[PDB]
């Protein structure tokens, strides 16, 4: 979750989703263990 | 209260001598053209005379 | 640690670490710099400290 | 001596302007290429200002 800040390293800010440096907006996050774990293996990410 | 493992790395960036630099290799030197040069880490824009 | 060819991009691009905080440098730039001297210090502490 | 004093006062002032290029004014370096090679432009903007 810490990699969804403007200017980060790691393979979800370098390969998946990147915010610009001059970003105006809000980032909202909440834990969802109830709905996405049975468990669920159809959530993918680039490596 | 759980155990965490910590590493601390310490550099000295006085830019002169040697010994720790990463995964890129020397290209050529172009001799009188405006470039972005890099010698052991020390960069700059100029003309190589 | 001395006289290496390091590769810092293997380190921070893995999901092992919950803290990767560089101080005088930015982590993007570490693959371009010759560092003269590297020390590596290790211990185990608690979560708050 | 009235003519030499004008030459001495103008030379002393241009020498002071050249030596002011080696102050860092609170930044991590006084060389602008050492800031741009070690930091990425979010926090390199703080030192360049």
């Amino acid at each position: 979750v810490r990699q969804i800040a403007p200017g980060q390293t790691g393979k979800i800010a370098d390969y998946n989703y990147k915010l610009p440096d001059d970003f105006t907006g809000c980032v909202i996050a909440w834990n969802s263990n109830n709905l996405d774990s049975k468990g669920n293996y159809n959530y993918l990410y680039r490596l | 209260y759980q155990p965490y493992r910590v590493v601390v790395l310490s550099f000295e960036l006085l830019h002169a001598p040697a010994t720790v630099c990463g995964p890129k290799k020397s290209t050529n030197l172009v001799k009188n053209k405006c470039v972005n040069f890099n010698f052991n880490g020390l960069t700059g824009t100029g003309v190589l005379t | 640690i001395s006289n290496c060819v390091a590769d810092y991009s293997v380190l921070y691009n893995s999901a092992s670490f919950s803290t990767f905080k560089c101080y005088g440098v930015s982590p993007t730039k570490l693959n371009d710099l010759c560092f003269t001297n590297v020390y590596a210090d290790s211990f185990v502490i608690r979560g708050d400290e | 001596g009235k003519l030499q004093d004008v030459v001495n006062q103008n030379a002393q002032a241009l020498n002071t302007l050249v030596k002011q290029l080696s102050s860092n004014f609170g930044a991590i370096s006084s060389v602008l290429n050492d800031i741009l090679s070690r930091l990425d432009p979010p926090e390199a903007e703080v030192q360049i200002d």
